[PDB]
């Protein structure tokens, strides 16, 4: 129906058959990530293969078949063959290693477990980075991608619990997905925040002056190096753009696009015009030297704008001496013939 | 778990005699001496709280 709703019911249903508790469950499952961790290494050590490889075969065989391997990533580890290989070398472990390959699954699920269970923390959070210009499930998502994140680096060693460590790299994932995502034209995080310091700079000023601030009061109150050019160009990159499709006039039907005119496509006008100076540039061209009226020519119309290599093996003196001479005959027999005279452009 | 905690069975083979008394006259330890699910190098690594009984069906 109404898709809130039924997220904030499915994980809040899960967290309420399955909270942490404070101490003992966090610090259960934290031991067994990190144990998975040192196992997945020592795995990596006596198998000869990356931890990369180990880490994948772990989460097969315990988050999912040949199903999520096979769709999620196209087709490099054989859906059944390739995977099953490996499970066989760390079956062969004997009870010393045997031991880290049933650590490291065990770990791996209670990773995902203490993921789950802490979904509500970043919905709470991401609940007040609402109006920055994403929607609310985009902005969970992005903070649930922040609490895995989390998962990653925190050491149990350290007393400190998964509650205010999760806030700090949940926080940074949001923040950033609001600055990399909010604008249709992209704007760097210096910028975003730019923006909203110039931003809060115009509510003080808005203050007491009665007057929307020109932009000298702007420059003034940020600090070190503003300027007016700079506070103009700010705010112009703050209007986000217009909806090309938008109501127009009187609303009753009018649509934006069909008003703004077009550039590189030739008006008939200018089809008419290649087509006489193109025949008539073409029949100069003809009747003449093609030592340096071709090489200017060329030079000029056919690829980049250097009167030196300009001309082949012939220096510099015999083209000043063909190009303004055949340059100026050219000229002054179509003064006579008039025919380029009125000026194509 | 506890086996570290107490050095007496996992130092050496002592859980026999850690039954206190009446032996004069798998796991069995002292009467009552410990209670934190912790690690004993000095009682650091801890976390003193609950205890579930979770029944799983299989
Ligand atoms: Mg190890
Ligand atoms: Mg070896
Ligand atoms: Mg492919
Ligand atoms: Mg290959
Ligand atoms: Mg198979
Ligand atoms: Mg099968
Ligand atoms: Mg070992
Ligand atoms: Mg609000
Ligand atoms: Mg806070
Ligand atoms: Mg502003
Ligand atoms: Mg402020
Ligand atoms: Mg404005
Ligand atoms: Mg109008
Ligand atoms: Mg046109
Ligand atoms: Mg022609
Ligand atoms: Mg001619
Ligand atoms: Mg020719
Ligand atoms: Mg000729
Ligand atoms: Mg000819
Ligand atoms: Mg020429
Ligand atoms: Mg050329
Ligand atoms: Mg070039
Ligand atoms: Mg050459
Ligand atoms: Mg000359
Ligand atoms: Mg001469
Ligand atoms: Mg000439
Ligand atoms: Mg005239
Ligand atoms: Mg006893
Ligand atoms: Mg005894
Ligand atoms: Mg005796
Ligand atoms: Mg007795
Ligand atoms: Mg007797
Ligand atoms: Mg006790
Ligand atoms: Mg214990
Ligand atoms: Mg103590
Ligand atoms: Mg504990
Ligand atoms: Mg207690």
């Amino acid at each position: 129906k109404i898709s809130t709703s039924d997220p904030v019911r499915q994980y809040l249903h899960e967290i309420g058959q399955v909270p942490l508790l404070t101490l003992e469950e966090e610090v259960e499952l934290a031991r067994k990530v990190e144990e998975g961790m040192e196992a997945i290494k020592k795995l990596s050590e006596i198998t000869g293969l990356d931890p990369d490889l180990i880490r994948e075969v772990v989460r097969a065989k315990i988050l999912g078949s040949a199903r999520v391997r096979h769709i999620p990533g196209l087709k490099e580890t054989l859906d059944p063959k390739t995977v099953e290989e490996i499970d066989q070398k760390l079956k062969s472990l004997p009870k010393e290693h045997k031991r880290y390959l049933h650590i490291a699954r065990e770990g791996e699920a209670a990773r995902q477990h203490l993921i789950e269970a802490n979904l509500r923390l970043v919905v709470s959070i991401a609940k007040k980075y609402t109006g920055r210009g994403l929607s609310f499930l985009d902005l969970i998502q992005e903070g649930n991608q922040g609490l895995i994140r989390a998962v990653e680096k925190f050491e149990y060693k350290r007393r400190f619990k998964f509650s205010t460590y999760a806030t700090w790299w949940i926080r940074q994932a949001i923040n950033r997905a609001i600055a990399d995502q909010a604008r249709t034209i992209r704007i760097p995080v210096h910028m975003v925040e730019t923006i909203n310091k110039l931003s809060r700079t115009a509510r003080q000023l808005q203050q007491e002056l009665g007057r929307e601030p020109t932009y000298e009061e702007i420059a003034e109150a940020m600090g070190p190096g503003w300027d007016a050019k700079r506070v103009e160009e700010t705010l112009k990159i703050a209007q986000e753009p217009v909806s090309l499709e938008t109501p127009i006039g009187d609303e009753k039907d009018s649509f934006y696009g069909d008003f703004i005119p077009d550039e590189h496509l030739p008006s008939p006008v200018d089809a008419a015009t290649q087509s006489l100076l193109s025949e008539e540039l073409e029949k100069a061209l003809s009747k003449l030297s093609e030592r340096e009226a071709m090489v200017l020519k060329l030079r000029k119309g056919l690829i980049d704008g250097e009167e030196v290599g300009a001309f082949f093996g012939v220096t510099r003196e015999r083209i000043r001496q063909i190009e303004n001479k055949a340059l100026r005959k050219l000229k002054y027999h179509e003064s006579r013939t008039r025919k380029l005279r009125d000026f194509l452009d | 778990l506890a086996a570290w905690v107490e050095k007496e069975a996992y130092k050496p083979g002592e859980i026999l005699a850690e039954l206190p008394e009446p032996y004069l006259f798998g796991d069995k330890i002292v009467a009552a001496i410990d209670p934190e699910e912790e690690v004993i190098a000095e009682a650091e690594g801890v976390v003193h709280l609950h205890e579930p009984a979770s029944i799983l069906v299989v």
